[PDB]
DNA sequence: ATCAATATCCACCTGCAGATTCTACCAAAAGTGTATTTGGAAACTGCTCCATCAAAAGGCATGTTCAGCGGAATTCCGCTGAACATGCCTTTTGATGGAGCAGTTTCCAAATACACTTTTGGTAGAATCTGCAGGTGGATATTGAT
DNA sequence: ATCAATATCCACCTGCAGATTCTACCAAAAGTGTATTTGGAAACTGCTCCATCAAAAGGCATGTTCAGCGGAATTCCGCTGAACATGCCTTTTGATGGAGCAGTTTCCAAATACACTTTTGGTAGAATCTGCAGGTGGATATTGAT
């Protein structure tokens, strides 16, 4: 039964170190996880199918995130993103 | 071999992140990125609630976060409020708010 | 011979559970309720507990919101007790009645 | 004493709900009124489970099907699975 | 002769209920559109029924929420309209609750 | 400045296919002030649908698109 | 050679659906018998509309079904109204209704 | 470009033969089967991953349909179903 | 303003339910290296249709007058919910068979994939058709003053 | 209740646009027919975890008392509806240039497709550990009476 639970605890140690979070506090989290890959996913796939593309590509994800989250929330997540895919690429 | 993620410099899987938009059938096939992409966004609003979350629980003098200092974190946020509007976080219990005109007048 | 004025512990109590998370409505009963509506649907069922539990919170955390959207209609005609025009104006409004 | 079951979601359950929403002041009223719409409320999301159950082939309601049915019903639930 | 307030206001209800046409100016909608797009993105073209596919989710969108909020003024035991309504029903609604 | 175009008039007729009798005066800035909410959120999604095409004309499966996503189904125009 | 439609006695095109199913990419596979379904589904319920469509026609003097006809069919049935509770039929009006608090005198 | 147009049209002759329907008309309803289709057909896509199947069947088409239609449609829609698949089944 | 009654807050204490950290077994991932396939972008461009300019006229928006009556402030009273203390039935919490939930192995009906054949659902173009919008009048409702 | 000003109803009528209807072309489908693959029903079974039962436990039902809230009645200001005069800007009928969307051919960066090797995230059973929840004590605030 495969979870996000151990990444989601790497970035909770990044980001308050000396924090713990429980059991239900986590599958909060993964549930969480799991519906925005779900929203997110959707909403590229129709935007490929209106587009009649056969590819879910970054640029896909990209414009998916735009229509989902609210506008900051969506600027970062954007360069977080495109920073991602950068440093991705630029590396053998 | 170096994973994905360490490559995309990212703690997120995005090796399942790729596997699990391939098995979703969303469409016929996935470009190199997206996962990374999707991945690292996913990453990003992770950090986001644990961060918020995280201040929740030093704010009530506890070190271990609960669905508590997931809702009052989110609540209080606009973004993520209307973000997860259609959400309910089990045990999260409702933000403390008493409508004016029902406090006894002074 | 001590007492206190109406309202007084109503206030008192908003207080205290827009403070907890508990659930507010008592287990068995609720299960009881839950497995008798089941019945309908199809016989000799069983439930998981987690899934009982499941339902528990989304039906406190569906009618807390419902109660909240009931007392702001219920202040809209400058009252401070909901009474069931309240909620059913709002579940009009939400589109569960219309 | 013998009595029903949604009799059983009892008016101090109710009201303690009804707090938490932030009512002051309860109608007499409000009590059946609240029985029956948590009724409505029930047989909607159950009516979906139960039918994601029989799909499976199951005879037993599993809460990750009361969750696929609160997500029909676009009411979303966080920390069962999913 | 005079009607007395509130006669014709019921005949146009009537009158109204009964059709289908928009209620809105065409060509103004089409600037309010114009100008709300431009400010989103500068250079765009929009097929007329692009346009008309707006307005009629527009007006739709205005007919219902004046239900609500009709529906509202009532719950105040009024029979006019007032922003207060408009706004308890959207907080309802869920376009600002 | 055209959020003027939608006269007192119009914004009256409307109230009444709503089945509303009486009308304060308040009532117009309101609505639209609500109207031009509606519209920014269906043209900003709308629009966002047009540049992910490369295109630089918004169609109406643009704006039906966007009707959809906001949960506005629209029947009519293609969508 | 007989269409599938034929054969699954239908006018909704099984064909044209099985294809659809394909091309929407709703799984790894669709079987025979889901479109032949899903078609018959669909013309059940156009009947199903169109029948409460023509009466509202009828009973309007028309013999061309309009949009005002479809909505006044599809609002004053408890079932189709909810199937389409958020879907707004272009050029379709409202039903007529007015509250009783509006209407004039007593009694 | 296609669409349901003489589909619907042929049933519409059935039901009220000396009926027509106006161009707007036949667009919308054009838009009613698109939509249920892509409902419907959406319903059998989660359901099937939900089973971990990869295959969607006349049954999980028929699960969704229960799922999306109310009582009396939902009722009728399955026996036109089930009616459809067993005369297609036992053709040939 | 003055106590008296209770609720509420906080500093501290501590047992254990639930969170942590160790180890080993491991199939399922996930990374890599090679061979093959193909989606979709670049380049050329035919052709739809969007922007826009012009003119006309009358459907409608604008602005004002005037007062009918609806909203909202105020007083008033009956009655309905809140607080409360009295006492008991129900729910809750911990322990034990067994029924289904899954994990596995099988093997067949059924779902691709590929090559032809042939039948249909668009449609571009011109032609005849037909329902009803919109104008008309006059006979029947509906309103409001007296 | 009678009466006059107006709106509503409505069956008759025919010009016009939008709807039905041939004629031919068709390449895109949908269908017919082998060859190959496999998804998942189907039967068998071990292990959870769910239902049931009995006792440790903590909240709900009940009756009474009354204070304060909701709504009936009264009142008056003023804002909003109806009607009218005036005139402009929408809309409507056409025409035109050109932008840019949409069809078509060409070809390479990138993605599928195994095949093979490495590593890693989940499960399991064992033992260790701790954040905090209630339990206490005493101080202080809040509320309600006087």
């Amino acid at each position: 039964k495969e979870s996000y639970a151990i990444y989601v605890y790497k970035v909770l140690k990044q980001v308050h170190p000396d924090t713990g979070i429980s059991s239900k506090a986590m599958s909060i989290m993964n549930s969480f996880v799991n519906d925005v890959f779900e929203r997110i996913a959707g909403e590229a796939s129709r935007l490929a199918h209106y587009n009649k593309r056969s590819t879910i590509t970054s640029r896909e994800i990209q414009t998916a995130v735009r229509l989902l989250l609210p506008g900051e929330l969506a600027k970062h997540a954007v360069s977080e993103g495109t920073k991602a895919v950068t440093k991705y690429t630029s590396a053998k | 071999a170096k994973t994905r993620s360490s490559r995309a410099g990212l703690q997120f899987p995005v090796g399942r992140v790729h596997r699990l938009l391939r098995k979703g059938n969303y469409a016929e096939r996935v470009g190199a990125g997206a996962p990374v992409y999707l991945a690292a966004v996913l990453e990003y609003l992770t950090a986001e609630i644990l961060e918020l979350a995280g201040n929740a629980a030093r704010d009530n003098k506890k070190t271990r976060i609960i669905p508590r200092h997931l809702q009052l974190a989110v609540r209080n946020d606009e973004e993520l409020n209307k973000l997860l509007g259609r959400v309910t976080i089990a045990q999260g219990g409702v933000l403390p708010n008493i409508q004016s005109v029902l406090l006894p007048k002074k | 011979p001590h007492r206190y004025r109406p309202g007084t512990v109503a206030l008192r109590e908003i207080r205290r559970y827009q403070k907890s998370t508990e659930l507010l409505i008592r287990k068995l009963p609720f299960q009881r309720l839950v497995r008798e509506i089941a019945q309908d649907f199809k016989t000799d069922l069983r439930f998981q507990s987690s899934a009982v539990m499941a339902l528990q919170e989304a039906s406190e955390a569906y009618l807390v919101a419902l109660f909240e959207d009931t007392n702001l209609c219920a202040i809209h005609a400058k009252r401070v007790t909901i009474m069931p025009k309240d909620i059913q104006l709002a579940r009009r409004i939400r589109g569960e009645r219309a | 004493v013998l009595r029903d079951n949604i009799q059983g979601i009892t008016k101090p359950a109710i009201r303690r709900l009804a707090r938490r929403g932030g009512a002051k002041r309860i109608s007499g009223l409000i009590y059946e009124e609240t029985r029956g719409v948590l009724k409505v409320f029930l047989e909607n999301v159950i009516r979906d489970a139960v039918t994601y159950t029989e799909h499976a082939k199951r005879k037993t309601v599993t809460a990750m099907d009361v969750v696929y049915a609160l997500k029909r019903q676009g009411r979303t639930l966080y920390g069962f699975g999913g």
